[PDB]
């Protein structure tokens, strides 16, 4: 499976949350941000590894990274 | 859910399809082997006797292709042989062609079939 | 229990419960418990084919009649393209009702009768003769062909000729004599090879 | 001498492309596909 | 709130078939069935490929991976504004709720979740390679 | 479920699709990315690998002896080496039809057989081969040889038999030994081949394992070697009528440095070659007595390594800790070993064509040009895989906390202004070059030849005025009869390099002109493109401003997806990819200028290339064009001759290239989807859904296909050019 991992400069924008197309990634309650909230990972089985979440940070340098492990069915998107 | 066409849905098809040896589930899987191969040899045959590249010399062109036929009937059967190896490893009714000895003994009667259909073919064309 | 060389050990797959165990598997092929079965009916069928051909084989340079090599370019009384058609027809019944024995008891059989003794001699001491001896025949029809391929004649020839001269006619005299001679020595040194490592 | 026979590479051209890549593909292929235990 | 139960007797939205539907792994592996509410008869799109129309009341399709039930989800979301959920189904009959997990869009942050994957630090304080090598396997440093 | 291959790797194991075989065939020897390694099972695997690949090269030329002994015709060849073509090996396949058997049937032999072209007969000549008997023994002890090899390696993993990790380590241990061993032993050792068994062969003299202990290789017997009076092992050499094989004007001496080449073989002078071997292997055995191993005396590296930084300051630290970075990193030296061992097979290459070493070896043309062409592209790829593993070390082993200050940390605090200066080299050289040649190019296709920029390469031409050259009458240093560098060599090697490299029929410092000059610019914008790319990307493979942590990913990963303007082609592997591509092409111009004149050469048309080289229509016609009409007509509609597989092999070149393009521009989701529908197609149908695949189909991944992309254009590359220099130049000669 990927490892997504999420750092501490993320500002609970929720934006990796809404562009992601498997449901990886969540929001959890933090108070490291004016948001309060932190983006989470639970789901990492799920995750494909398009970096959809990685595109849709804005945090510089970015917040989420998504890093290729190894390769299943569900992370090569295989419906067969 | 899925997409039904009367080519996939006919009756006639479906009745075609199961009277083939392989569709017949119930029957031994080396008799199974031995009609498939016999099927598939005499028509082998064909191909390797009036296109190789000893089918203009006279006396030895059926030679020649039933022998290239009886190697390619061989080939195939190691091919299943293997096949049934790396398929059946472990775990209406099942089928016991579907298993490791049933795969084995549907190899061996498509080899036996085969070269007997090869060899068929050859004397037929005498 | 004697090995195949003075200090041996067994592959931990050869403890020894199957007749004319020596630990003798490099290649451990044995592994799998399924094959182990398969390959030792194998050797069986393979060592009894042996021993039927190589009895076949002297008993012919004896009287005086073809060479093993060259019997089937002699005429017969029959046609060859009759006698593989027989041949496959009787051997596919044969081979099948061997393999459906082999399946339900475990060992080989003729025809319908799977344990088939119409003597009834057949004790524990018997089936290991026969492995031993189906052994020594597979190494003496190597042995025919061989010498048969380097230096003809026969195999009762080849052992009248050995004693006209052992020392200077022999394997390592002939034609193939330095590959051979360095393979004993390969082969004298591999138990060595064995022990230094364990 | 070391000189093979006249006969040597009208058997062993046809072992080396043919015989043994069938028995080495074979073995391969179903080393390749075995199941773990 | 409480984990929902699959009801398999549940109509599904009017479709006449198509290619880009169920294989061999809804068979022997795993498949998926999303289900939702909806106030009218309404024509969407599948993520399959076509037209469907999905019926008053529930609705329930099936689909081979969970990227397709969550596109459906987004188009049902933010076109006819319903909500829908989704479960795996294996061959035994085994149900396992998915989405959304703890019964709130993922979005919107929940109360109970507890965070994972989450290193208290950023990229530029990940170690090099060399203090990760000769690991157990392949590890990257933002692993530690 | 889990499979058992492949064993090394438990992430590809639980891989159920196609990528599973593909990836555990391409990460078999990456020893450090299995499970559970650790550094001395590292260095263990690397030990027995290296015995591995020793046997398998020493049972390669062993095949290469026993094939031509069996089936060549080096006794007939020794007689006549001027009019008989070497043979390779004999043909058996099935497929010919009769004409290709009578066509293939040369050189002698009873049937179809193989014209060697890779110089074997003449090297094996020269050391001292004579009858098909010396090779078979020669074929049987390699055969011994490669068969221990692989008895070490098998040994050197067992118990009780595996080296240490300190061991490994050793290096001050393996320098010494490997400079006083491995290279002066041995160099020490040919030349006593050379003075016991070569020079006595070649002078008609057999001395073989049964007379070399009652054949004197000189007639005073070690008497002047002793005693110091070694001037005595020069006297009485060949003469100029001299005889190759035979004791026609044949001499006494042993150990001479005449210079030049042989008048009949137009080769090096055996002695000459002994007394080279003589002096390297005592320098080489000198040099293995710098490091201290166990009595006190010698070296720490580390210690010179770090009382070796200028005291203003200019490099930092200097090469502190520079001897922790590259003993404990695997990837360094082998980036070191490779760039040395590229431009040592470069050296190799240039040397062997310009100084002959072997009799018989100038006039067979062919050989002369698969030699170069084939070294040169040894060495490309070679210097590729160096700067590949540089970028490796980088990414892997560099540790900045201890390199801090030193050189290594200091490349990477300026690696833009390297990268800058290499892009504006290249960019110059490349503007400049193509410039020049359009020019050249519409002044030529304008009729209007002496409009064309034709600039003497005067600097070069100095060089070889130096040398001795006196046609561009420089008259100076060597060119000049009252230098001082010219009378202190006149008694001992001036004459015999001078006459030979005045000879214009020779490839020693051919004459160049303005075509010269512009095909050297060319090999200088590819070997600053090549060292661009290669430097870019071992420099960045820690990071960049598009990927600050690069080095989080490894050295090769497909690409950091399409955000931030889109990141294709960012890893390090992909600059050594693309830098690929550019070695072909630095390459191909390099063995194209080199073809090209040596074939003008050869042909008595010096005027030709010198005329045609300026422009590159010129190149297209008089060399790529009127070259290959021989090569194209080996099959046709009125039959085919012994030149036909050249032309099926350029055919399947092209195609292999071709086949190359499409993995290059088609890229992974096209073929996904289309092989989605595969999947459907079969799971749908009757009769043939009964088999089913125990691996999911998948396309190949994107670095997968960047790899089979560049393995075919290669091939095919290399195919292509290999039948094209082959075919022209045996069929004009």
């Amino acid at each position: 499976a990927h490892i997504v991992k999420i750092y501490d400069t993320c500002i609970g924008c929720t934006q990796c949350v809404r562009a992601c197309p498997l449901d990886v990634l969540e929001m959890v309650p933090w108070d490291g941000c004016k948001a309060s909230q932190m983006a989470s990972a639970p789901r990492t089985e799920d995750c494909v590894g398009c970096k959809r979440c990685e595109t849709a940070c804005p945090t510089d340098f970015l917040s989420v990274r998504v890093y290729l492990g190894s390769e299943s069915t569900r992370s090569m998107g295989l419906s067969y | 859910g899925m997409l039904e066409t009367p080519v996939t849905s006919a009756p006639i098809v479906a009745t075609y399809l199961s009277n083939l040896p392989a569709y017949r589930t119930g029957v031994a899987p080396v008799l199974r082997g031995v009609e498939i191969g016999l099927a598939h040899g005499f028509l082998l045959a064909g191909p390797f006797i009036k296109l190789g590249p000893l089918r203009n010399v006279p006396e030895t062109a059926e030679i020649a292709g039933s022998l290239s036929a009886a190697g390619l009937v061989l080939i195939l059967a190691l091919c299943l042989s293997i096949y049934g190896s790396a398929q059946f490893q472990s775990t209406v009714a099942r089928d016991p062609l579907f298993s490791a000895d049933g795969w084995s003994e549907f190899a061996a009667g498509f080899l036996v079939g085969g070269e007997a259909g090869v060899a068929w073919a050859y004397v037929c064309t005498q | 229990r004697p090995m195949w060389y003075p200090g041996a050990t067994a592959p931990a797959h050869l403890d020894g419960s199957m007749l004319g165990d020596y630990g003798f598997d490099p290649l451990r092929l044995g592994v799998n418990k399924d094959n182990l079965k398969w390959f030792r009916e194998a050797e069986l069928t393979n060592g009894r084919w042996a021993m039927a051909a190589v009895v076949g084989i002297l008993f012919t340079d004896a009287v005086g009649l073809p060479k093993f090599w060259t019997a089937g370019a002699e005429k017969y009384a029959l046609d060859n393209q009759t006698l593989a058609l027989i041949e496959v027809a009787v051997f596919a019944v044969l081979e099948g009702k061997r393999y459906e024995i082999y399946k339900k008891t475990g060992e080989t059989g003729f025809l319908s009768f799977a344990p088939f003794d119409p003597m009834g001699m057949k004790s524990e001491e018997m089936k290991l003769k026969e492995l031993k001896n189906g052994r020594l025949a597979m190494l003496a029809f190597l042995g025919f062909c061989s010498q048969a391929a380097v230096y003809g004649k026969g195999p009762i020839e080849t052992l009248q000729l050995h004693l006209a001269d052992p020392g200077h006619n022999n394997i390592y005299t002939s034609s193939v004599g330095p590959e051979t001679a360095v393979t004993v020595a390969v082969l004298c040194v591999l138990p060595m090879i064995i022990e230094a490592t364990k | 001498p070391f000189v093979p026979p006249s006969w040597a590479p009208s058997v062993f051209v046809p072992l080396t492309g043919l015989v043994l890549p069938a028995i080495a593909m074979a073995t391969l292929f179903v080393y390749i596909e075995k199941e773990a235990p | 709130w409480t984990v929902p139960t699959l009801n398999p007797d549940t109509p599904s939205p009017i479709f006449g078939g198509s290619t880009g539907g169920l294989l061999r792994k809804a068979q022997t592996e795993e498949f998926y069935v999303i289900t939702w509410e909806a106030k009218k008869e309404q024509i969407f799109e599948m993520p399959t490929g076509g037209a469907a129309i999905m019926r008053q009341g529930p609705n329930l399709l099936k689909f081979g991976k969970k990227e397709q039930c969550l596109a459906l989800t987004t188009q049902l979301r933010n076109k006819f504004k319903l909500t829908p959920c989704f479960y795996r189904v294996f061959p035994d009959g085994k149900v396992q709720y998915l989405h959304p997990a703890d019964g709130v869009y993922p979005e919107k942050v929940n109360a109970g979740r507890v965070g994972a994957n989450q290193n208290m630090r950023r990229i530029g304080q990940n170690v090099n390679p060399i203090k990760v090598k000769f690991s157990g396997r392949m590890m990257s440093p933002a692993e530690i | 479920a889990t499979k058992l291959f492949p064993k090394f790797s438990q992430g590809l194991a639980q891989d159920p699709t196609t990528r599973r075989i593909w990836y555990g065939l391409a990460m078999a020897h990456d020893f450090e990315s299995h499970d559970g390694m650790t550094e001395e099972n590292l260095y263990q695997k690397i030990f027995a690998s290296h015995f591995g690949q020793l046997s398998i090269i020493f049972l390669w030329t062993s095949g290469n002896l026993f094939h031509v002994a069996w089936q060549g015709n080096f006794e007939q060849w020794v007689t006549d080496p001027v009019h008989i073509r070497p043979i390779a090996h004999a043909i058996w396949d099935p497929h010919f039809g009769q004409p290709a058997v009578e066509a293939f049937t040369r050189g002698g032999a009873s049937g179809p057989v193989n014209i060697s072209t890779s110089g074997v007969y003449q090297w094996w000549y020269t050391i001292g081969m004579r009858t098909n008997q010396d090779l078979y023994v020669g074929s049987v002890f390699l055969a011994l040889v490669s068969a221990i090899f692989l008895f070490a390696g098998w040994l050197h993993l067992q118990p009780n038999f595996q080296p240490s990790l300190s061991w490994f380590k050793d290096a001050e241990s393996r320098l010494n030994h490997h400079l006083s061993g491995l290279f002066g032993v041995s160099s020490l050792a040919w030349t006593g081949h050379l003075v016991h068994v070569a020079i006595p062969e070649s002078r008609g003299q057999h001395v073989g394992w049964d007379n070399f202990l009652s054949v004197l290789p000189h007639p005073q017997g070690l008497t002047p070697f002793f005693t110091g009076n070694w001037a005595a092992y020069a006297q009485s050499p060949d003469t100029a009528s001299h005889v190759f094989g035979t004791a026609q004007g044949s001499g006494q001496a042993i150990l001479t440095f005449l210079g030049g080449f042989h008048p009949q073989t137009q080769s090096l002078w055996l002695t000459d070659m002994a007394h080279h071997h003589l002096a390297i292997a005592v320098i080489f055995i000198v040099a293995g007595h710098m490091y201290r191993t166990n009595f006190g005396i010698g070296h720490r590296m580390q210690a010179i390594l770090e009382a070796h930084t200028p005291p203003s300051g200019s490099l930092g630290a200097g090469h502190k800790g520079l001897f922790d970075t590259v003993n404990n990193s695997l990837h360094f030296q082998l980036g070191l070993a490779l760039a040395s061992v590229g431009t040592i097979t470069s050296l190799v290459a240039q040397h062997m064509y310009s100084l002959p070493p072997y009799a018989f070896q100038a006039i067979d043309f062919t050989t002369q040009a698969a030699l170069y062409t084939h070294h040169q592209y040894i060495a490309g790829f070679i210097m590729c895989g160096a700067f590949a593993h540089g970028a490796i070390f980088f990414i892997r082993d560099y540790d900045p906390e201890q390199n801090k200050g030193n050189v290594l940390a200091r490349m990477l605090d300026h690696k833009e202004a390297l990268i800058s200066h290499l892009s504006w080299v290249s960019l110059f050289l490349g503007f400049h070059t193509l410039g020049l040649y359009v020019h050249n190019d519409v002044m030529q296709a304008f009729g209007t030849p002496e409009k064309q920029i034709l600039i003497e390469p005067v600097f070069a031409q100095w060089i070889q005025a130096a040398h001795g050259k006196a046609l561009y009458g420089f008259d100076f240093l060597l060119s000049s009869k009252t230098s001082a560098a010219f009378a202190n060599g006149q008694s001992l090697w001036l004459p015999g390099w001078l006459d030979a490299i005045n000879n214009n029929q020779n490839s020693l410092f051919l004459t160049i002109g303005p075509g010269d000059f512009l095909v050297h610019h060319a090999i200088a914008l590819g070997l600053h493109t090549t060292t661009l790319i290669l430097v870019k990307g071992a420099l960045d493979a820690r990071g960049s401003k598009l990927m600050p942590d690069k080095k989080d990913f490894g050295y090769s990963f497909p690409c950091d997806g399409p955000g931030r303007g889109g990141t294709c082609d960012i890893s390090a592997y992909d600059a050594f990819y693309l830098a690929v591509f550019w070695m072909l092409n630095t390459i191909g111009w390099v063995t194209f200028y080199w073809h090209w004149k040596h074939l003008t050469l050869w042909q008595g048309n010096v005027a030709q290339f010198d005329e045609s080289s300026t422009y590159l229509m010129g190149w297209l016609r008089d060399y790529l064009w009127l070259n290959s009409s021989q090569l194209i007509n080996g099959y046709n509609p009125f039959g085919m001759n012994s030149l036909s597989v050249w032309a099926w092999t350029f055919l399947f070149g092209h195609l292999i290239y071709a086949t190359g393009f499409m993995f290059l521009i088609s890229w992974r989701g096209y073929w996904q989807e289309l092989i989605e529908t595969l999947v459907w197609a079969h799971e749908k149908t009757p009769l043939a859904n009964l088999v089913y695949w125990k691996d999911k189909p998948v396309a190949l991944s994107i670095v997968q296909a960047r790899l089979v992309g560049l393995a075919h254009f290669s091939v095919g590359y290399i195919f292509t050019y290999a039948a094209f220099l082959i075919a022209s130049t045996s069929g004009r000669f």
